[PDB]
RNA sequence: CCCGCAGAAGAAGCACCGGCUAACUCCGGCCAGCAGCCCGGUAAUACGGAGGGUGCAAGCGUUAAUCGGAAUUACUGGGCGUAAAGCGCACGCAGGCGGUUUGUUAAGUCAGAUGUGAAAUCCCCGGGCUCAACCUGGGAACUGCAUCUGAUACUGGCAAG
RNA sequence: AUGUUUUUUUUUUUUUUUUUUGAUUUGGUGAGAGG
C-alpha cells in the first residue's frame, strides 16, 4: 500500500590518515497516496544498505496532510535551509508541475495537481524538507473553521 | 509522416501491446514481446523520470499513429479546451476518423482503417472523407461506400472485431457497414494503462 | 530596492555583449584566410589545432577554427565562417563543405555538419 | 474458450487479479475490461460462486 | 470537384546514443580529432568506421538573434555582521513619510453611467472551405483616457481642538 | 632565511510483502483385502 521513491543517492567522503573514505547517503520519500508522508535520510558504506536505511527512516516519523480531494486547499509557502517553495493548487488533469525532489514528495503524498516552484537553493534534501514543511502546516477549512469559532458555510 | 517501419519493435520498446498488428495470431507467439528491441535488448535499468514520461507519450502516439507535431497541436487543443486536460487529449484522439473506424471494425489494425479512410472507403454523413485526422463528431454517421463494401479486408475486419470487446460510445452495424458516433467517450471506457497525466506533465516541462 | 529609491532611479538591466562579434548579427559571414597554421592548445589538452586568421567581409580580422579531419584551405581561399569557440581567442568556425572550404574526406556520420554528400551505393 | 462454456467475460479470470490474456499485473486497477480481454478481475474462488 | 484506367507501382532522410539527455556494443594511440558546459597517453559506450538503438520526419541539423529558465536589477519578487553590499560622523534645504478628536470638503480612493478606446490580431461560442491551416458571424476584451451623478472608511486639502 | 616548486581524472545509477490478516500443486469407473 505505501510508495517509496528514491530521490537521489549522493557519495561523500571522509579523509583519514590513509586517505579518503567514501560513503553513500540516500534520500527517499514514502507515502500512502494520502496525507502521510515521510522522508528518511540513510547514509551507509555500500548504496543499497543505505537507501534500505534511508526507507526505514521515512517509514517511521510520517507525517499528515490535509488533501481536499487530489490538490492542495490553498497555496501555500514552505522554507527549510536554502530551499524555499512556493506551492499553489490546481484544476484536475494539470497534474504535478514540479521539479525534481519536490516532484518525488508530492507524488507519494497523493497531491495530483499541482503548480509548484522551488525558489532559491534546490538541494535535493533540503527543497524534500521544506516541501514537508509546506504541507504540514497547510490547514483545511474544517480545521480553520475549528479554530475560528464558526460553520463551514460562514467561512466558505 | 507516417512510421512504415517494424510495428511490434515499437510493442516490444513499449512493454505492453499496442495493438499494431490486427489480432488473430498472439503477440507473444509472433515476437519476444517482454524482452526489448536491438543488441541491448535483455538489459533492462530503471528509467528516469523525464524517460518515463517520454515513453509514455510515445506509447499513446504509438497506439493511434500519431507524429509528434500534430500530437503537440492536439495537445494544445485539449489544454485550450474546457475540463481534464489529459481526458480531453484521449478524447480528440479517440475522435480520429481512423481511429473511429478502427473501433467500428471497418479495420483489422489502425494502420489499415487510417489506409481505408486514406483510399476514399468511407463517408462521414454521406460525404466522401479522405483524412485520417478527420475529428468525428456526435451523431455523425460513418459508414462503408458501396465501391468499397465488397472487400474481403472489411469483413475479416468485422469478424475481428466481434471477437474484441464493443465500444460503449459507439453503435454499429456489421450488415448495413455503417456506424453512429453517439458520444465522445468518457475515460472510464478507454484503457486504464495510459497515464495521460505523465503526458500532459511532458509538455509541461 | 526601496520604492522612492526605484522611483527616482529605477532597476538597470545587465546589457550582455556579443561573443561573436564579427558576424554583426549575421549567422554566417564570407571572408579570405589571411594565413592558415596550427597551434597548440591550453592545459591541460594536447593537439595541433587548424587554425585559419581570416579577413572578414566586413572588415574584421579574426581567427576561425578548422574542424573536421584534414582540410584544402590556403591563402586567399575563400571560406564561411558560422560563429561557436573552441574552448585562446578563437570564436568561429569554418563552415565545411561552403565556397572554397572542402567536405571532409571518408566521413559518414554527421555528414551535414562536416559538409559530406550522401555515399551512393 | 471466448465466449464458451468456461468464458471469461461471463465468469471470471483464471488466474487472481489479473487478466487471463494480458494487462494489470499488480495491485492497482482490480475491474478494468478491455477489449483485447473480454475478461473480468477479480480472486480465483470467484469463478466458484459464479 | 467528380468518374474511369493500370499497377506496390514514382516517393525517407537528418541529428543524436559519457552525464545533463531519450538511446550501447565491437573494430581502428594526449596523435588524428571531439566539445554547449563538465574525453583521447594501446582494453575510449566521449575521437573515426561499423552493427544495434533513440528522437524528429519531408524535413533534419548547425549558426545568428529575442524572451524563457534567471527570484541573475527581484513592482509582483532579492539582498548588505563574516559571501558583493551601511556614507567615518553629524546638521540640514528640496523630497518622502506623519500621533489623536470633531467638523467640512471631495483632490486621491471606490461605485454607476455616458462618450471614446479604428478595423484586423488575441480569447469565447458559432458558421464555411472533405479536415486543418486559412476564411469568416456575433460576443468578450482593448486593464486606459475624458465627462456627469453618487459614496466618504482610508489618504489629502481647509477649519477648530 | 624560504616555500601553491612537478600537476593529468588512478572517474557517481530513482517503488511491495504493509513488525506477524499470504503459494509449493492430483478428479469418476471397476476389482481385491483388513476390521
Ligand atoms: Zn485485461
Amino acid at each position: 500500500e505505501l510508495q517509496e521513491k528514491l530521490i537521489a543517492v549522493n557519495r561523500v567522503s571522509k579523509t583519514v590518515k590513509g586517505g579518503r573514505i567514501f560513503s553513500f547517503t540516500a534520500l527517499t520519500v514514502v507515502g500512502d497516496g494520502n496525507g502521510r508522508v515521510g522522508f528518511g535520510y540513510g547514509k551507509a558504506r555500500e548504496v543499497p544498505a543505505a537507501i534500505q536505511k534511508a526507507m526505514e527512516k521515512a517509514r517511521r516519523n510520517m507525517i499528515n496532510v490535509a488533501l481536499n480531494n487530489g490538490t492542495l486547499q490553498h497555496p501555500v509557502k514552505g522554507v527549510h535551509t536554502g530551499s524555499r517553495v512556493f506551492m499553489q493548487p490546481a484544476s484536475e488533469g494539470t497534474g504535478i508541475i514540479a521539479g525534481g525532489a519536490m516532484r518525488a514528495v508530492l507524488e507519494v503524498a497523493g497531491v495530483h495537481n499541482v503548480l509548484a516552484k522551488a525558489y532559491g537553493s534546490t538541494n535535493p534534501i533540503n527543497v524534500v524538507r521544506a516541501t514537508i514543511d509546506g504541507l504540514e502546516n497547510m490547514n483545511s477549512p474544517e480545521m480553520v473553521a475549528a479554530k475560528r469559532g464558526k460553520s463551514v458555510e460562514e467561512i466558505l | 509522416a507516417r512510421y512504415l517501419g517494424p510495428k511490434l519493435k515499437l510493442s516490444r520498446r513499449e512493454g505492453t501491446d499496442l495493438f499494431l498488428k490486427s489480432g488473430v495470431r498472439a503477440i507473444d507467439t509472433k515476437c519476444k514481446i517482454e524482452q526489448a528491441p536491438g543488441q541491448h535488448g535483455a538489459r533492462k535499468p530503471r528509467l528516469s523520470d523525464y524517460g518515463v514520461q517520454l515513453r509514455e507519450k510515445q506509447k499513446v502516439r504509438r497506439i493511434y499513429g500519431v507524429l509528434e507535431r500534430q500530437f503537440r497541436n492536439y495537445y494544445k487543443e485539449a489544454a485550450r479546451l474546457k475540463g481534464n486536460t489529459g481526458e480531453n487529449l484521449l478524447a480528440l484522439l479517440e475522435g480520429r476518423l481512423d481511429n473511429v473506424v478502427y473501433r467500428m471494425g471497418f479495420g483489422a489494425t489502425r494502420a489499415e482503417a487510417r489506409q481505408l479512410v486514406s483510399h476514399k472507403a468511407i463517408m462521414v454523413n454521406g460525404r466522401v472523407v479522405n483524412i485520417a485526422s478527420y475529428q468525428v463528431s456526435p451523431n455523425d454517421v460513418v459508414s462503408i461506400r458501396e465501391k468499397a463494401k465488397k472487400q474481403s479486408r472489411v469483413k475479416a475486419a468485422l469478424e475481428l472485431a466481434e471477437q474484441r470487446e464493443k465500444p460503449t460510445w459507439l453503435e454499429v452495424d456489421a450488415g448495413k457497414m455503417e456506424g453512429t458516433f453517439k458520444r465522445k467517450p468518457e475515460r472510464s471506457d478507454l484503457s486504464a494503462d495510459i497515464n495521460e497525466h505523465l503526458i500532459v506533465e511532458l509538455y509541461s516541462k | 530596492a526601496t520604492v522612492n529609491q526605484l522611483v527616482r532611479k529605477p532597476r538597470a538591466r545587465k546589457v550582455a555583449k556579443s561573443n561573436v562579434p564579427a558576424l554583426e548579427a549575421c549567422p554566417q559571414k564570407r571572408g579570405v584566410c589571411t594565413r592558415v597554421y596550427t597551434t597548440t592548445p591550453k592545459k591541460p589538452n594536447s593537439a595541433l589545432r587548424k587554425v585559419c586568421r581570416v579577413r572578414l567581409t566586413n572588415g574584421f580580422e579574426v581567427t576561425s577554427y578548422i574542424g573536421g579531419e584534414g582540410h584544402n584551405l590556403q591563402e586567399h581561399s575563400v571560406i564561411l565562417i558560422r560563429g561557436g569557440r573552441v574552448k585562446p581567442g578563437v570564436r568561429y568556425h569554418t563552415v565545411r563543405g561552403a565556397l572554397d572550404c572542402s567536405g571532409v574526406k571518408d566521413r559518414k556520420q554527421a555528414r551535414s555538419k562536416y559538409g559530406v554528400k550522401r555515399p551512393k551505393a | 474458450e471466448r465466449d464458451g462454456l468456461f468464458c471469461a467475460r461471463i465468469f471470471g479470470p483464471v488466474k487472481d487479479y489479473e487478466c487471463l490474456c494480458g494487462k494489470y499485473k499488480r495491485l492497482k486497477h482490480r475491474g478494468v475490461i478491455c477489449e483485447k480481454c473480454g475478461v473480468e478481475v477479480t480472486q480465483t474462488k470467484v469463478r466458484r460462486e459464479r
